[PDB]
RNA sequence: CAGGGCGAAGCCAGAGGAAACUCUGGUGGAGGUCCGUAGCGGUCCUGACGUGCAAAUCGGUCGUCCGACCUGGGUAUAGG
RNA sequence: GCGCUGCGGGAUGAACCGAACGCCGGGUUAAGGCGCCCGAUGCCGACGCUCAUCAGACCCCAGAAAAGGUGUUGGUUGAUAUAGACAGCAGGACGGUGGCCAUGGAAGUCGGAAUCCGCUAAGGAGUGUGUAACAACUCACCUGCCGAAUCAACUAGCCCU
RNA sequence: CUCUGGCAUGUUGGAACAAUGUAGGUAAGGGAAGUCGGCAAGCCGGAUCCGUAACUUCGGGAUAAGGAUUGGCUCUAAGG
RNA sequence: GCAUGAAGGAUGAACGAGAUUCCCACUGUCCCUACCUACUAUCCAGCGAAACCACAGCCAAGGGAACGGGCUUGGCGGAA
RNA sequence: ACGUCGCUUUUUGAUCCUUCGAUGUCGGCUCUUCCUAUCAUUGUGAAGCAGAAUUCACCAAGCGUUGGAUUGUUCACCCACUAAUAGGGAACGUGAGCUGGGUUUAGACCGUCGUGAGACAGGUUAGUUUUACCCUACUGAUGAUGUGUUGUUGCCAUGGUAAUCCUGCUCAGUACGAGAGGAACCGCAGGUUCAGACAUUUGGUGUAUGUGCUUGGCUGAGGAGCCAAUGGGGCGAAGCUACCAUCUGUGGGAUUAUGACUGAACGCCUCUAAGUCAGAAUCCCGCCCAGGCGGAACGAUACGGCAGCGCCGCGGAGCCU
């Protein structure tokens, strides 16, 4: 459980397949002015020797803006993935992935920058950030 | 110097040698500590690893994002007819160890127990047991087999019965039997040899060792690969590709001093067949075998509380590489080590169970039967032809009959 | 010393212009011109081999390929 | 002296200790040893010292210092004591005077010098806590109970840090 | 790829299909985070029709870049 | 300006298997490794070398020409 | 502080003992092990320790100590994550392990120096990295070796050994604190890093050369096929396989530090002297892996040849050793 403050859940998220190391380039889906998020370190990684740090659905990022509005661009940002190509197992059996990569930038107490969220948001996300589920369109 | 970053080693010292298994069945290393109190009961069992479906359950796991929801679980079926007891062995607690101090043989042995002492049935006599089992019936031998009865009774310590699979109620081309020591747990010595005397030359069917939600431990040999690197064996780092004379290796096998190669130190060789013990593999469902009840053929040990239809655990088109699930059968959860077929040893935990998930009980409410063969699509034979409907060759078995 | 690309001068027709000249279409086929064979060479894999096929080779990839081009034979230059 | 030199001892070792060499028997030694390896204490050896949760253990030589110990063992210099010590259990701990200077504060107790006297059993120009200064507690000093040795400093052996 | 013509796999054959190689290939999600360095591999690629920048010694740059199309079948029109 | 500078200084379009930096696209370079194919390696029949070699071949400490396979004191030592 | 005593060989020097009929040089990469002068994590003592945080010290190396930009770099420095991103050795561990960026041959360029040939701890660019089949070591593989032969089932000497850290919930917005802020144990749900499996499921592979599609050619054509070093491509069983899917990972004992009890030494006191107690990621064992020139229990033990054998008759002698 990488998220690291109060205010979380009892139930805690399961073991999702990561398929976003570090360098991957992924959209921005909220109304910000950024155009992609580029991971440069996943929150809560420990690691190992020669393993990148990797994020899935749910997992806070730090990211930067390499297109997009300039003053949001040169600068680190929080940010959560909620979508992901990488298709993962949900405890029913389910095998979901997505269509795209997305993320959305926030700030440290989780709160979302943006105000309204472009395509679904993975339930494995919305579960863990409220803010995010608050301003998301559908829940996959 | 100092290595420059710090990483764990690559593979654990503690399953050295990586050799291949002296043995072919699983060997019990350790039964469950003795309780006198307990009521007399065996330890251990053997079943035959068929292979594996999934399931469908509610969990009650109170806090979990799993709690009154439905999961899929992985689930391997593990085919366990009855257990033959066939003899009864002693043990004395000596300064040296347990030392084998007497064993009795029942009077009558199949020919499935009598061909595991055989390199070559099909050239033997079949003598073995032939002049023991007179002992049974001689005035001389029964004096002499109550005197053993009797020494057992007075010194030995540990009571185990020698008991044997079925090989002639399974799929497999052996028809030799694995024979294996079950140790007698609870009571005390006189009670472990009534009980076990009055088993002798009895069944001991699968639910009179193990129960429903139980976590048991399974005993056997992993599946063997061969020889192997130290890419495979041990998950090495790969070499960059522009490494000369290969890459699939460890480059720096130790320093210059100590002037030899450690034994730490990952080398290429055998890789699976090793034995191995792994514990807390919960019981889900302890499934009967077929049963000819009032002329019809009883075969829905698949059906749930939830799912009536009347099939068999065996997938469309059955088991792949084993064959056809008729006897009794353990469904633990998750994998086992062993290839399809393999004899595996069912031991009682060594723990205390009181976990939340060891106290779990576990409802089933599906228990998935589509051809592992390929992509299963349908559950049953009979929903299979109800969503396809008539084919080619059934108008043509029909045009034919009438 | 395949096959293609670009299209120099010269030439033809049409249009514009007081003239100087200009514009458009075509023709033409130049160049130590370009892509790329055979040939000639030998970049990189620091690939193969490295008690080799070989006392310098092999494979892929490469440079050039009408020129200060490649090549046989004849002939000349001989140890400070 | 080694090199040019073996031999006994030092486990081992060019140089150390003993001793220098023809081939042998007997006897005796040196340096060094005598639990067992391994010849010799298998002596009813002598007198102590030392306990190490890194003991110590033999020239060269193959590991250690300053410093410290209320461990223990000796030894040195003082001091108290059957006119009552030491320990412990209890009371007093006074007046000049808040001695002088200095200091905003300084009344025994921030600092520097003086460190004296009626009053007894004793009480200081105060061993500490304490206050802005006080006050207050407390110490030396002395008395009640008690009934034989005790207190302080230092020193060096083994051991310990 | 085939015909004419030639040959028997390049100084051996049989069995098996372990590791490590040499040669070839594929790989979810990411996309140079690997590495001294995109080394190696991969991407691109023909033709037709569009569209082509900075700069320039006005010759080039240029297949710049970027985009679309492409099979089979049945026809229509044109070019002697 | 340690120690730039004028037949060489300064600049160039075009060219470059020349050295360097970035971006796009692209990928097993890497996260992180897996699987497949050919030819080996492997086993067999036939055939059959070379380098090298005091004597050989298990360690720890010691001392020693100050890093011993052999020596000393220990750990130990079981054919092929 | 002024002084003063040490330890280490992780720097550099000093020295020149070993190696010049040659011990492959820097750095990285990979991999194992080791040290502790402990960064974290376990147990603790102290604070100018209210709580939280932090600092000092003890037992302590079991376990972990990461992903990148620039640099050939060791070293630095920054970005980011983290429980923490400690420091070191192993011929400045590790080139018949690699790589070859640097250095350090021959080509060449610049600056400085030199009359010059040339030089340059000044800069720059290009520059062959050979051999294992021997012995040992190690890794697996057969076998030898007790018991007449042979088999089944077992025992355990000894060797190995393993699990780790974090987050959220509850406690609790509680103790503590004026407030700000803000813990902990029990319990609960998960995750990291490691380990050992496994393939039901998802993904990867795919020459079942399985089945469609398709280019060029070829068999006169259809049909059926073949060739193009796997022609190309789609989908793909089985098998293998991926934190790229899934499962499983554990109990005792004596104790360290420390805190104590009773209690002298020393009429008091005192955790220590005798005696006694609590006590931990350490240690030892269990679990787990292997199974001795180590045992055990049990089975069957050689036929139409008049054979092979066992046991008794302490039967008869004699033989070799
Ligand atoms: C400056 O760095 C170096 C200088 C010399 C050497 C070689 C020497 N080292 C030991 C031997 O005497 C010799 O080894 C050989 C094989 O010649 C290596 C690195
Ligand atoms: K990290
Ligand atoms: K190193
Ligand atoms: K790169
Ligand atoms: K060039
Ligand atoms: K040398
Ligand atoms: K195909
Ligand atoms: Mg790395
Ligand atoms: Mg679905
Ligand atoms: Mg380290
Ligand atoms: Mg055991
Ligand atoms: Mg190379
Ligand atoms: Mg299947
Ligand atoms: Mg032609
Ligand atoms: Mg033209
Ligand atoms: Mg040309
Ligand atoms: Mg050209
Ligand atoms: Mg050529
Ligand atoms: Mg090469
Ligand atoms: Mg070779
Ligand atoms: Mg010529
Ligand atoms: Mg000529
Ligand atoms: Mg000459
Ligand atoms: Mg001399
Ligand atoms: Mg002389
Ligand atoms: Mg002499
Ligand atoms: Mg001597
Ligand atoms: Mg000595
Ligand atoms: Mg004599
Ligand atoms: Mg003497
Ligand atoms: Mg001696
Ligand atoms: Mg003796
Ligand atoms: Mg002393
Ligand atoms: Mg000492
Ligand atoms: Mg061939
Ligand atoms: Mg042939
Ligand atoms: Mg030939
Ligand atoms: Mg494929
Ligand atoms: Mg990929
Ligand atoms: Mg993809
Ligand atoms: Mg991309
Ligand atoms: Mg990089
Ligand atoms: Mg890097
Ligand atoms: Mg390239
Ligand atoms: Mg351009
Ligand atoms: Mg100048
Ligand atoms: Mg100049
Ligand atoms: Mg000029
Ligand atoms: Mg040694
Ligand atoms: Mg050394
Ligand atoms: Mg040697
Ligand atoms: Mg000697
Ligand atoms: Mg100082
Ligand atoms: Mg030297
Ligand atoms: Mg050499
Ligand atoms: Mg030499
Ligand atoms: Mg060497
Ligand atoms: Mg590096
Ligand atoms: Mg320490
Ligand atoms: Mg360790
Ligand atoms: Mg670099
Ligand atoms: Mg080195
Ligand atoms: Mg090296
Ligand atoms: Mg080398
Ligand atoms: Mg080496
Ligand atoms: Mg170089
Ligand atoms: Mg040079
Ligand atoms: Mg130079
Ligand atoms: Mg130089
Ligand atoms: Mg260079
Ligand atoms: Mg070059
Ligand atoms: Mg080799
Ligand atoms: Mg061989
Ligand atoms: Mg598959
Ligand atoms: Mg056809
Ligand atoms: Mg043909
Ligand atoms: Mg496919
Ligand atoms: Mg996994
Ligand atoms: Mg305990
Ligand atoms: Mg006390
Ligand atoms: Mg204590
Ligand atoms: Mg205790």
């Amino acid at each position: 459980m990488s998220k690291r403050g109060r205010g979380g859940s009892s139930g805690a998220k399961f073991r999702i397949s990561l398929g976003l190391p570090v360098g991957a380039v992924i959209n921005c889906a909220d109304n910000t002015g950024a155009k992609n998020l580029y991971i440069i370190s996943v929150k809560g990684i420990k690691g190992r020797l020669n393993r990148l740090p990797a994020a899935g659905v749910g997992d806070m990022v730090m990211a930067t803006v390499k297109k997009g509005k300039p003053e949001l661009r040169k600068k680190v940002h929080p940010a959560v993935v909620i979508r992901q190509r990488k298709s993962y197992r949900r405890k029913d059996g389910v095998f979901l992935y997505f269509e795209d990569n997305a993320g959305v930038i926030v700030n440290n107490k989780g709160e979302m920058k943006g105000s309204a969220i472009t395509g679904p948001v993975a339930k494995e996300c919305a579960d863990l950030w409220p803010r995010i589920a608050s301003n998301a369109g559908s829940i996959a | 110097s100092h290595r420059k970053f710090s990483a764990p080693r690559h593979g654990s010292l503690g399953f050295l040698p990586r050799k291949r298994s002296s043995r072919h069945r699983g060997k019990v290393k350790s039964f469950p500590k003795d309780d006198p109190s307990k009521p007399v009961h065996l330890t251990a069992f053997l079943g035959y690893k068929a292979g594996m479906t999934h399931i469908v359950r509610e969990v009650d796991r109170p806090g979990s994002k799993v709690n009154k929801k439905e999961v899929v679980e992985a689930v391997t079926i593990v085919e366990t007819p009855p257990m033959v007891v066939v003899g009864i062995v002693g043990y004395v607690e000596t300064p040296r160890g347990l030392r084998t101090f007497k064993t009795v043989f029942a009077e009558h042995i199949s020919d499935e127990c009598k061909r595991r002492f055989y390199k070559n049935w099909h050239k033997s006599k079949k003598k073995a047991f032939t002049k023991y089992c007179k002992k049974w019936q001689d005035e001389d031998g029964k004096k002499q087999l109550e005197k053993d009865f009797s020494s057992m009774k007075k010194y030995c310590q540990v009571i185990r019965v020698i008991a044997h699979t079925q090989m002639r109620l399974l799929p497999l081309r052996q028809k030799k039997a694995h024979l294996m020591e079950i140790q007698v747990n609870g009571g005390t010595v006189a009670e472990k040899l009534d009980w076990a005397r009055e088993r002798l030359e009895q069944q001991v069917p699968v639910n009179q060792v193990f129960g429903q939600d139980e976590m048991i431990d399974v005993i056997g040999v992993t599946k063997g690969k061969g020889y192997k690197g130290v890419t495979s064996r041990w998950h090495t780092k790969k070499l960059p590709r522009k490494t000369h004379r290969g890459l699939r290796k460890v480059a720096c096998i130790g320093a210059w001093h100590p002037a030899r190669v450690a034994f730490s130190v990952a080398r290429a060789g055998q890789k699976g067949y090793h034995h191995r013990t792994e514990i807390n593999k919960k019981i889900y469902k302890i499934g009967q075998g077929y049963l000819i009840k009032d002329g019809k053929l009883i075969k829905n040990n698949a059906s749930t509380d939830y799912d009536l239809s009347d099939k068999s655990i065996n997938p469309l088109g059955g088991f792949v590489h084993y064959g056809e699930v008729t006897n009794d059968f353990v469904m633990l959860k998750g994998c086992v080590v062993g290839t399809k077929k393999r004899v595996l040893t069912l031991r009682k935990s060594l723990l205390v169970q009181t976990k939340r998930r060891a106290l779990e009980k576990i409802d089933l409410k599906f228990i998935d039967t589509t051809s592992k063969f390929g992509h299963g699509r349908f559950q049953t034979m009979e929903e299979k032809k109800a969503f396809m409907g008539p084919l080619k060759k059934d108008r043509i078995a029909k045009e034919e009959g009438a």
